[PDB]
């Protein structure tokens, strides 16, 4: 009863609308600083120089921007993987020419978010569940970790990570492909097969448990309102559910044991994401896709194309292009 | 929870099983084998031959241009090879 | 006292007869030289 | 109650049998360390570098400065045989102890001897352990400077001449350098300890980490926990596991961005240039053949208005240009000559390169860690030709894999621990549900 | 910018010592079963 | 197609005498221009002087000549400049210069022969993709 | 009890494969597609169509390895082996293509064949049919990928080859020549598939983190029994938990599980319809403000300028050789290259 053991049981406490938790307590600050600078950049920031070449690039609305177009955009390759915090810069100014938003936003983001994890990590002890949600949520959150610290790290430059807008998105993801050829490693082949997978199984279950819904409503109703928050009964048949997916294709592709089931929809997009996200952090120290170019050849020495030659084609046109004005050199290393 | 089958485990764990199909497996992986190291396989497919990609001073691909005269098309490079 | 002879049977080894076919013939490739 | 794929939590409270499994699988550690040393010495060519061959443990015996001499020449490879010989033939002994003690030997040890008992729970005999381990670990830490100081040295990269097998005699121990390094920042142009670059630092250090793991080692023997401590832990097998999965999991992130930024304690010389390197060393290549044909290579004016070959990094010193501009906290045996006090130097650039560093920028820059799954070397674009995949690349992203599935562990083992601990680890009691004895949020 | 650098080292500090002395503070025992 | 003696028959010196490489030798070559020299020069091309290739019409324009199997072999025993006006065994790698170049030191005279051949067939099988670079891949 | 009732008895017997009315279609167009497949990955050619190596006799691998579509100048043929292009031989039929025409279509009654079966096995054990129309979001991927697609475009030869780098290239092309990332349509699409997989897992960890204690053991999936009446997992928990972690959470089940089916669903959906506009290079390609403002002012740079950039780049290094019907002779110097590179 004492102040701060007071302070220390509304932190923790269960009746909170939104739970707090120890970790909240750095989530928060850290999560609303990411927000309200990204909101404030996107809406108003003047145009970064990204690639250290003056050549700044416009992303916010009020520089011409919409919303598909916006982004916050990277830091200067001028400053690489150098701490840029306002306090370095002689002015805002400069702070905002140089990129000094990107840093700030993705350091509290990637802050908060692992404080997220372990906030749910923390309600679930609080609470009296098993705890494993946030090995679930590690799934993503190594995803945004290898975006926007990873790559950066391994090329020596926030200006390869990740740009805070859609088409900056697929501005990343052409010139990774570009540098990497990810289609062609494997890592990120199980990441199509974890989400590919995952929606998959997402429309199967929903199917399937809606398929066998027991009947409790008219036809005028929705059949929502035969459940009730936190009725004891299950509300439809898992029986009839495996005797419907069983014959579909045979008896023993189909669960009849519900928590495997649900184990199995946990585990099969996670790992797929785990992999993927250790694909972008392993192309980071650029162990790349397979490269099959000029693989086969004909007896003579013909080189003979397959389809990964004209990958390569392709990936030749985005290498040549990117960042058209930061190369003096004929190699692009990093 | 079965429809009569016999189940799987049975038939594999079966003296009679293995007796068969010590037979049939490698027969068939011989036959397929064979389909190949022989040439058959090109043939019958019309698959080029290492060799037979090119003409010897040729490096265009003998690409059909035609939809009705493709089959004679196809033909005619086969024979600027010969 | 089972059936030897089912639909189950049949296909069982309209995928596995090929398969094992193919898959000698795949092992031949392997040995290919140009 | 587990299940066979979660069978070796079964051993948790079989103090004789999880033993064995122990010194078992450190059997298989030793032997690997041992069958691939002898691997990668079967098939070492000399006239090679080692990073072209593929090797990553004949690079590690390398720095300790055996085998090689000048310039990281190989000159002997028969201490390469006697370290996988000797690790090989120690797996045996340590198979054949854990493999009794995890069928034959007493299933537990707590009856057969208090000494080598015990319990998870006990404070004392766990942090007794703990400490002995530390001892441990200070003497291992101990016999690299041994071998630094009184037996024969360690490669330096930073030797006059190109390299050699120096002998540490001054080892750093003011403890502003020491300690100065765990202070640094981690960003770029600090890069926190991974920017240890002498090796005099290095020496010193462990000197340092002895001292301190002896000194906790016995600390530990001698003491049993705080009251704070015993009130902020979990004190169980899962727990004290998940604490250590944690660790391991920062350290396999550290060694990470240690192999790929650091060529002191990991020499080019054995394990290929650094990314940034590579990226200096074409930038280096192609002002050394340009000013060769007559270009002044600091007055040229680039595309974007930035020098061609030389610009200004942010605060101020001169820099290779193009967009390797974000690698000049790079520093190399190579490189260094050509640094004055603002950078590099105009005058030294036009007067004094040498030879031996333009083989060495082209070496490199044709050597940069970059190449695909199946070894082709180069960015992805590249055709075959060239079988290359750097040391660097294979040792980081491995690392790198094993550190997050390790975090992960950490976080598997910790909330499971956690959980048990409080007894709801294998669900919720209907009849003694928390959250329907909570008040409703609305 | 003085100023700012150390405002934000003062809030920093601040929120991280709340942090770890929080879970210093008999973190198992606050749970809905066996407290400890 | 094939590999044809017409393929594999090659300039030997500039009198225009020639040679016959095998196939023994052509893949010889081809194996031990991997091994020493294609980590700058994969494809034909020069990584770190992009501006000089091992294009048959580039090496006819050397001076001494190099479109030929002797001045091949001269030239991995004692690279010129394209002119011929200094020597560079310091900077390329060469037999004079295996000290500084080990993976030079276990090369034999018929060694030579084999790259040189190499260099001197691909073109012929490759057409422009030799030396051409990226365009061509 | 005529022979039509007779029939009907015997193929709707419970056996270890049902077979039913929609196993005639359904099997020989599957076993017939899915062979098709080996059979040319393992050794058909695609060097007079496209000018490739696509078989595993001539080099390639499981990833380079594809049955490639027919040459652009086959237009939409159907490509019938007794056609007028083949004529009934076997080998010009592989080698003119014909193989892909093959696998699309029986594949494509395949589907059908198959999503009669859902409704047949759900009529008879008296299920409610939502995983049949659930299954019609991959049919309508495919339809309009692999039929539609081409049937706008001037020939077969522009649909996905079956392999897995001929995909890839597949999607490089939309990229470099629709700037289909930039679709609503797409972007619709992502959203549903990464939302599917999202509720996927957080809805399999939710229950396996809120399961009730049903038996003693450390491995909880023994305490489950597939005729228990009772919930498994505590919805209650459950719900209070997303509430204070989220914001918000499921608090009905039916909804919870219907959602699950409508988002992945309704994803796949969308995306059909952009690539049914791609059909007929109805592209959301530009934003015409942009490149106005671009035009007039060399100074004005965004990630969509830069975007196409990259287009621009793929269209012309891969077009030659990826459409080598057209014979585009692209000199050196008209390529499209950034400095140095
Ligand atoms: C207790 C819980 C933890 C709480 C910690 C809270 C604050 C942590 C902050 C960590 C973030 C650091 C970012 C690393 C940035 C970067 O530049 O990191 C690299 C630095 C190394 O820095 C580099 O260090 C180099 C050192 O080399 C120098 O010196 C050398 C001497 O040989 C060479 O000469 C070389 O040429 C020369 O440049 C240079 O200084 C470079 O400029 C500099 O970039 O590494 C490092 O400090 C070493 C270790 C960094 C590991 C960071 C990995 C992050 C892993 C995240 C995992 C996410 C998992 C997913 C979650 C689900
Ligand atoms: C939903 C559930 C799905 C379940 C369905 C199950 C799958 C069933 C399988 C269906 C098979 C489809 C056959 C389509 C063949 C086709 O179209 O083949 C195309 C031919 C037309 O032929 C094309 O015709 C073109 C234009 O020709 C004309 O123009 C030229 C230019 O001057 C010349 O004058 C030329 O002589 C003149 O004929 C070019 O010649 C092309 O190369 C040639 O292929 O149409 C014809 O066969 C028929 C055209 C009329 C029928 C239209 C129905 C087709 C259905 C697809 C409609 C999609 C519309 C896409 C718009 C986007
Ligand atoms: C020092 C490391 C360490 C140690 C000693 C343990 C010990 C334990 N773990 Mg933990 N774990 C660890 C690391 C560790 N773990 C890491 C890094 C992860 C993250 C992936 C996990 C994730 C994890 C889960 C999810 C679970 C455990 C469980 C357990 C217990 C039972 C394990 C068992 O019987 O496995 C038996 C072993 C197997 C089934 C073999 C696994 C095969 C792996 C996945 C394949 C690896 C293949 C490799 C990549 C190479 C591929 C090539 C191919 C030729 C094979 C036991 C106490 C269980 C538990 O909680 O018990 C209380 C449990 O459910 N662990
Ligand atoms: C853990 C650290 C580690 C690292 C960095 C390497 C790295 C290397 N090894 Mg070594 N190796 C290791 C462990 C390691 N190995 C182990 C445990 C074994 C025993 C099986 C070997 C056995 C071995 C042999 C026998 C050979 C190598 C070779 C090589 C080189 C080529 C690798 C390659 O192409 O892989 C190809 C890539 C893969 C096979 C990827 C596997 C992906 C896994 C399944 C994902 C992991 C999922 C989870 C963990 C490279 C320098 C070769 C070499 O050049 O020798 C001089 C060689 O011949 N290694
Ligand atoms: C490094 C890997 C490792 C190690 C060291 C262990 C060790 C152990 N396991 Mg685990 N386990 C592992 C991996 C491992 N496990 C994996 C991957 C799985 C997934 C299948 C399991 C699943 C599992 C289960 C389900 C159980 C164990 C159990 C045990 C213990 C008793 C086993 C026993 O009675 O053997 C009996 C086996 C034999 C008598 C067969 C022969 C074994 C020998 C040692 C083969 C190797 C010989 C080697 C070549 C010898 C060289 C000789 C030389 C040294 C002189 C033992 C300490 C048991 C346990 O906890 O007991 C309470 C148990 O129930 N394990
Ligand atoms: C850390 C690993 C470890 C641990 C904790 C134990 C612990 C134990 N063992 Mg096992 N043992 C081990 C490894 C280990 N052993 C190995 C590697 C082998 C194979 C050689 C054996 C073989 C073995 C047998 C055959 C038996 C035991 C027995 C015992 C018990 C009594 C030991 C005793 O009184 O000796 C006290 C101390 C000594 C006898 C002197 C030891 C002096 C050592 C050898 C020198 C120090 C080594 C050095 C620090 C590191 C290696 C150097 C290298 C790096 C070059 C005890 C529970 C007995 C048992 O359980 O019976 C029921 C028993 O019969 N052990
Ligand atoms: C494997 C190594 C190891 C392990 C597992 C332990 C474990 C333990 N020690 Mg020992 N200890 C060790 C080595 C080790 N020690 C060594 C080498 C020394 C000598 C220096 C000591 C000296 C020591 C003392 C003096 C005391 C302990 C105590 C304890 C207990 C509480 C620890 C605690 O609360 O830490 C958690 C850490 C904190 C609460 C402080 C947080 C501050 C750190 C430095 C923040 C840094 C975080 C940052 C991200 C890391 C980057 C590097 C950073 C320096 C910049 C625990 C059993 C206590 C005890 O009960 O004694 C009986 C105690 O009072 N230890
Ligand atoms: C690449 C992704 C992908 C694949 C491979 C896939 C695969 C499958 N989905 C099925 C079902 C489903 N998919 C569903 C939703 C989804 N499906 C999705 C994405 C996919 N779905 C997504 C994202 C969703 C969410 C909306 C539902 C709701 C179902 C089911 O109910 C059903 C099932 O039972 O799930 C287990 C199965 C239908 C079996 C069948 O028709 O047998 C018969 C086979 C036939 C008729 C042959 C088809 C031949 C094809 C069209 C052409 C030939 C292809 C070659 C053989 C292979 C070429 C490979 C190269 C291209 C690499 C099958 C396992
Ligand atoms: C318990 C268990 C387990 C485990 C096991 C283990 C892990 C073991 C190990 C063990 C070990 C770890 C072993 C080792 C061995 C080794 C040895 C036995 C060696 C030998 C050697 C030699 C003989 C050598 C020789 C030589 C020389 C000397 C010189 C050079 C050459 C040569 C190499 C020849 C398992 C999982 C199975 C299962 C359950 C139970
Ligand atoms: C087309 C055609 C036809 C038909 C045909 C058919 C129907 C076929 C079939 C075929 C088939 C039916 C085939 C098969 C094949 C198979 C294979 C080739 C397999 C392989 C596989 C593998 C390789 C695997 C492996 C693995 C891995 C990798 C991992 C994991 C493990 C495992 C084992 C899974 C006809 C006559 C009408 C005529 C017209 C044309
Ligand atoms: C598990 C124990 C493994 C011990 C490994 C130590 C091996 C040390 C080798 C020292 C090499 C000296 C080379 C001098 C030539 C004699
Ligand atoms: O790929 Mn191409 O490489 Ca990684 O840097 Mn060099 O160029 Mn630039 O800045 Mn962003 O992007
Ligand atoms: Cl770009
Ligand atoms: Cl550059
Ligand atoms: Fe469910």
């Amino acid at each position: 009863a004492n102040l701060w053991e007071r302070f220390c049981n509304w932190v923790t406490s269960t009746d909170n609308r939104l739970y707090v938790g120890w970790f909240g307590v750095i989530m928060i600050p850290t999560l609303l600083a990411a927000t309200i600078c990204f909101v404030i950049a996107f809406i108003a920031a003047p145009p970064v120089d990204i690639d250290g070449i003056r050549e700044p690039v416009s992303g916010s609305l009020l520089y011409g921007n919409n919303i598909i177009t916006g982004a916050v955009v990277p830091s200067s390759n001028a400053i690489g993987l150098h701490f840029y915090p306002i306090w370095e810069a002689a002015s805002l100014d400069e702070w905002l020419y140089n990129g000094g938003p990107y840093q700030l936003i993705i350091f509290h983001f990637l802050l908060g978010a692992s404080c997220y994890m372990g906030r749910q990590w923390e309600l679930s002890y609080r609470l009296g569940m098993r705890p494993w949600i946030c090995v679930a949520y590690s799934a993503p959150l190594a995803s945004a970790f290898a975006v926007f610290l990873i790559y950066p790290i391994g090329q020596g430059s926030f200006s390869d990570g990740m740009p805070l807008g859609i088409s900056g998105t697929f501005n990343f993801m052409i010139v990774f492909q570009a540098e990497h050829n990810i289609l062609m490693h494997p890592f990120h082949q199980l990441g199509v097969a974890g989400v590919f997978g995952g929606a998959l199984f997402c429309a199967m279950h929903g199917s399937l448990v809606t398929s066998s819904l027991i009947r409790e409503t008219t036809e005028t109703e929705s059949a929502n309102y035969g459940y009730k928050f936190g009725q004891e009964e299950e509300t439809y048949n898992i029986v009839a559910a495996h005797g419907y997916f069983g014959r579909l294709i045979f008896q023993y592709a189909s669960f009849n044991n519900s928590r495997s089931l649900h184990f199995f929809l946990a585990a099969w997009p996670v790992v797929g994401v785990w992999f993927t996200a250790l694909g972008i952090s392993t192309m980071a120290f650029n162990l790349n896709g397979f490269n099959f170019n000029h693989s086969v050849i004909d007896a003579k020495g013909n080189v003979i194309n397959t389809w990964a030659d004209i990958i390569n084609r392709a990936n030749l046109g985005m290498e040549v292009m990117h960042e058209r004005n930061a190369h003096n050199f004929p190699l692009d290393l990093a | 929870g079965t429809t009569g089958e016999r189940p799987f485990s049975d038939i594999i764990t079966s003296v009679r099983y293995w007796v068969i199909h010590s037979i049939t497996i490698p027969a068939l992986f011989i036959a397929g084998w064979l389909f190949v190291s022989t040439g058959l396989a090109y043939d019958v497919f019309g698959t080029p031959r290492p060799d037979s990609y090119y003409a010897q001073e040729q490096r265009s691909i003998p690409l059909v241009t035609d939809r009705f005269e493709a089959k004679q098309q196809v033909e005619t490079f086969l024979e600027q090879l010969k | 006292s089972y059936p030897i002879f089912t639909v189950r049977w049949v296909a069982v080894h309209t995928l596995a007869v090929p398969t094992i076919f193919f898959l000698g013939a795949i092992a031949a490739m392997q040995f290919i030289q140009r | 109650g587990f299940a066979w794929w979660a069978g070796n939590a079964r051993l948790i409270n079989l103090s004789g049998k999880l033993l064995g499994a122990h010194v078992a699988h450190a059997g298989l550690i030793v032997f690997w360390a041992g069958a691939m040393t002898l691997f990668e010495l079967a098939h070492f060519i000399p006239e090679k570098p080692m990073y072209e061959q593929g090797l990553i443990l004949i690079p590690h015996i390398a720095t300790l400065g055996w085998g090689v001499g000048p310039g990281g020449e190989v000159v002997d490879t028969f201490p390469f045989f006697v370290v996988g010989v000797v690790h090989l033939i120690s797996s045996a002994v340590l198979g054949f102890g854990g493999v009794y003690h995890a069928i034959r030997g007493p299933e537990t040890l707590e009856e057969y001897s208090s000494f080598f008992g015990y319990d998870w729970k006990d404070k004392n005999k766990m942090t007794t352990i703990l400490g002995f381990h530390l001892i441990v670990l200070g003497i291992g830490a101990l016999l690299l400077v041994a071998k630094a100081m009184f037996f024969g040295g360690l490669y330096d990269t930073w030797a006059p001449g190109g390299g050699d097998v120096r002998v540490i005699t001054n080892p750093t121990l003011d403890p502003r350098v020491i300690f100065g390094y765990l202070l640094k920042s981690p960003f770029g142009g600090e890069g926190w300890i991974v920017s240890v670059n002498n090796l005099e630092d290095v020496v010193g250090g462990h000197i340092w980490i002895g001292l301190i793991c002896i000194a906790g080692g016995i600390w530990h023997i001698l003491t049993t926990p705080f009251g704070w401590a015993r009130r902020a832990f979990i004190w169980s097998g899962e727990a004290y596991l998940s604490y250590s999965l944690g660790a391991l999991s920062m350290m396999g992130f550290i060694a990470t961005c240690f192999v790929w930024f650091n060529n002191t304690v990991y020499p080019s010389e054995f394990y290929g240039p650094t990314g940034p390197e590579a990226s200096q060393a074409q930038a280096m290549t192609f002002l050394i053949r340009d000013q060769k044909l007559g270009a002044n290579v600091g007055s040229a004016q680039g595309p974007t208005g930035l020098g061609k070959y030389l610009m200004r990094s942010p605060t101020g010193e001169i820099i290779f240009g193009g967009e390797t501009m974000r690698f000049w906290d790079f520093r190399g045996p190579w490189l260094e000559p050509l640094r004055g006090p603002n950078g590099l130097d105009l005058n030294k650039i036009k007067n004094d390169i040498q030879p031996w560093q333009e083989r060495r920028a082209a070496e490199y820059m044709t050597h940069a860690p970059l190449g695909s799954l199946n070894s082709v070397g180069g960015v992805a674009t590249e055709i075959n030709s060239v079988n290359f995949v750097s040391p660097r690349s294979w040792l980081a992203t491995s690392h790198f894999v094993l550190a997050f599935f390790f975090l992960v562990g950490h976080l598997w083992h910790a909330g499971r621990a956690r959980a048990a601990a409080a007894g709801f680890e294998k669900g919720i009691d209907r009849e003694s549900e928390p959250v329907l004895s909570m008040p409703s949020l609305d | 910018m003085e100023t700012l650098k150390i405002t934000v080292y003062i809030v920093v500090t601040f929120f991280v010592l709340l942090f770890v002395f929080g879970f210093l503070s008999g973190d198992p025992a606050r749970n809905p079963k066996r407290k400890d | 197609a094939e590999l044809t003696p017409e393929v594999l028959t090659v300039p030997l010196n500039s009198e225009g005498k020639t040679i016959t490489l095998t196939e023994k030798q052509y893949l010889e070559g081809k194996r031990l221009f991997q091994y020493a020299c294609a980590s700058c020069h994969v494809g034909g091309i020069t990584k770190t002087n992009p501006s000089l290739d091992l294009r048959t019409e580039t090496l006819a324009l050397a001076t001494p000549p190099r479109d030929n199997i002797e001045g091949l072999v001269d030239y991995m025993k004692n690279p010129t400049t394209y002119d011929g006006e200094q020597e560079i065994a310091e900077v390329h790698p060469s037999l004079r210069s295996a000290d500084i170049f080990p993976k030079m030191r276990n090369l034999t005279e018929k060694d030579l022969v084999a790259i040189a051949g190499h260099i001197l067939v691909e073109p012929k099988i490759l057409g422009d993709k030799w030396g051409g670079g990226k365009v061509y891949y | 009890r005529g022979w039509f009732d007779i029939l009907d008895d015997w193929l709707k017997r419970d056996r270890f494969v049902f077979v039913g009315w929609s196993g005639i279609l359904l099997f020989p167009c599957a076993y017939l597609a899915l062979g098709g497949w080996l059979t040319g990955t393992t050794f058909v050619t695609s060097w007079y169509t496209h000018g490739l190596a696509s078989s595993y006799l001539e080099g390639c691998n499981f990833l380079t390895v594809a049955v490639s579509t027919p040459a652009n100048s086959m237009g939409h043929s159907l490509l019938l082996l007794w056609g007028p292009e083949a004529q009934g031989d076997f080998t010009r039929w592989c080698q003119l293509g014909g193989l892909w025409t093959f696998i699309a279509l029986h594949g494509a009654f395949g589907l059908i064949g198959f999503m009669l079966r859902q409704f047949e096995i759900a009529r008879l054990v008296g299920v409610r049919p939502y995983n049949a129309i659930a299954f019609s979001a991959p049919i309508a991927v495919f339809v309009s990928v692999f039929l539609i697609y081409p049937l706008g475009q001037s020939s077969w030869f522009f649909a996905p080859s079956f392999g897995v780098a001929a995909i890839f290239r597949f999607l490089l092309f939309f990229q470099g020549f629709h700037n289909w990332t930039l679709n609503p349509f797409h972007m619709m699409g992502v959203a549903g598939v990464l939302g599917g997989a999202l509720l996927c897992a957080i809805h399999g960890a939710t229950v396996e983190n809120t399961l009730f204690q049903d038996g003693e053991g450390a491995s909880t999936f023994r305490a489950f029994n597939p005729t228990q009446a009772e919930e498994t997992y505590s919805m209650v928990t459950a719900n209070r938990f997303w509430s204070q972690i989220f914001g918000i959470a499921f608090s009905n089940k039916r909804w919870l599980h219907f959602f699950m089916l409508f988002v992945p669903v309704t994803g796949l959906w969308m995306s059909a319809i952009g690539v049914v506009g791609l059909a007929l290079n109805l592209r959301s390609y530009d934003f015409i403000s942009q490149e106005i403002r671009a035009a007039e002012d060399p100074e004005f740079e965004t990630f969509y300028t830069k975007n196409l950039l990259l287009n621009e780049g793929i269209r012309a290094w891969m077009a030659p050789q990826d459409q080598p019907h057209e014979n585009f002779v692209f000199p050196e110097e008209v390529l499209p290259r950034g400095n140095a590179l």
